[PDB]
């Protein structure tokens, strides 16, 4: 399906590249926001088919963040 | 065999000899509120925005796990909570600390702490980094360095736990208290520089509600950075 922003928040890091494989829970990206560093969970176990935000990119809440196979 | 007497934070304490990292044990294992982990030293550790932390041994490597439940706009102060605790700790050991906006804390100017949050679902975990007795970067400094001699670990750990927990305790029921604790102890009054786009100029006077620093310009206008937003600098 889709992650998207738990809340708003700038991109600090994209800890996945498109095509691997992840696990329930597992990081896949980290958004800095009210002086905090955080690390987005994945829903469910399964491949990265496409990353839609960058690193530095600004976001808000319900954004599309990360397409899973 | 700690004999720590805190409510909360310090119920329990998880040491390891040696680790990559606190703050990353104590996101992904599940521990109860309070939960303490620290290591003599870290090979992994993290700093704030990406940057690397270096943890050797000698110095206090730890990251506190909280359940706070606090709206969304007290989530900024977290970060001070750390901060201050440290100012706390290094003030009963005569050593005068200030707070560089928004997670470090220096002595004349050189950096003997820094405070890193990190949030994964419900759980978030404080996690702070102290130079004590350690060897240290060029221009940082340490307790050992300002005092002149050895500082024992131990009396430190138990100094900053103590105090962690009190201001937590008090954060709960106020949360607008930290704020002032941070007011009357970072660093104010200072020329910086903000780069990226928009460029400008100001000094450094005071902090909002969400921990924005607030810059006065030159020309008398009022702006505020948001941490990570923007790159700023000492002139
Ligand atoms: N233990 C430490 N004490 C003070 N500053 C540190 C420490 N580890 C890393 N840094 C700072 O962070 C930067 C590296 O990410 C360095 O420029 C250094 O000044
Ligand atoms: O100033 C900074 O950049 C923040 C540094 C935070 C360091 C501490 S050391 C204990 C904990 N474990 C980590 O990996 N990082 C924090
Ligand atoms: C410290 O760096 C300040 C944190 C940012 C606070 C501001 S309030 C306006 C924005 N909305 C929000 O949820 N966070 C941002």
């Amino acid at each position: 399906n889709v992650v998207s922003a738990p809340m708003p928040g700038k991109v600090l890091r994209v800890l996945v590249r498109v095509g691997d494989r992840v696990r329930v829970g597992q990081g896949l990206l980290v958004l800095e926001a009210m002086k905090m560093e955080n690390e987005i969970p994945s829903p469910r176990d399964g491949v990265v088919k496409r990353i839609l935000v960058k690193e530095g990119e600004a976001v808000d809440t319900g954004q599309p963040l990360i397409e899973l196979g | 065999m700690l004999g720590l007497k805190t409510s909360i934070i310090g119920r329990r304490v998880i040491y390891f000899q040696e680790i990559t990292s606190t703050n990353e044990f104590a996101k992904t294992s599940y521990l109860e509120e309070g939960t303490v982990i620290v290591a003599d030293k870290q090979t992994m550790g993290h700093g704030a925005l990406n940057r690397k932390w270096e943890s050797p041994e000698g110095g206090l490597w730890l990251s506190i796990v909280l359940s706070p439940k606090v709206p969304q706009k007290d989530l900024p102060k977290i970060v001070f909570l750390g901060a201050v605790g440290v100012v706390e700790t290094l003030k009963e050991f005569s050593i005068d600390g200030r707070i560089k906006w928004p997670n470090d804390v220096l002595v004349n100017y050189k950096a003997i702490a820094g405070v890193l949050v990190e949030g994964k679902g419900d759980k978030i975990v404080l996690g702070i980094g102290l130079n004590v007795n350690n060897k240290v970067p060029n221009g940082a400094t340490s307790m050992k360095l300002e005092l002149g001699s050895e500082v024992p670990l131990l009396s430190v750990f138990r100094s900053l736990i103590t105090n962690l927990d009190r201001l937590y305790l008090n954060f709960l029921k106020n949360p607008m208290d930290i704020l002032n604790l941070v007011r009357d102890n970072m660093i104010l009054g200072v020329r910086v520089k903000i780069l990226g786009d928009g460029s400008f100029e100001g000094i450094a006077e005071d902090i909002d509600d969400f921990g924005r620093l607030i810059i006065r310009l030159d020309s008398g206008e009022v702006k505020k950075v948001i941490y990570g937003d923007v790159s700023l600098r000492f002139l």
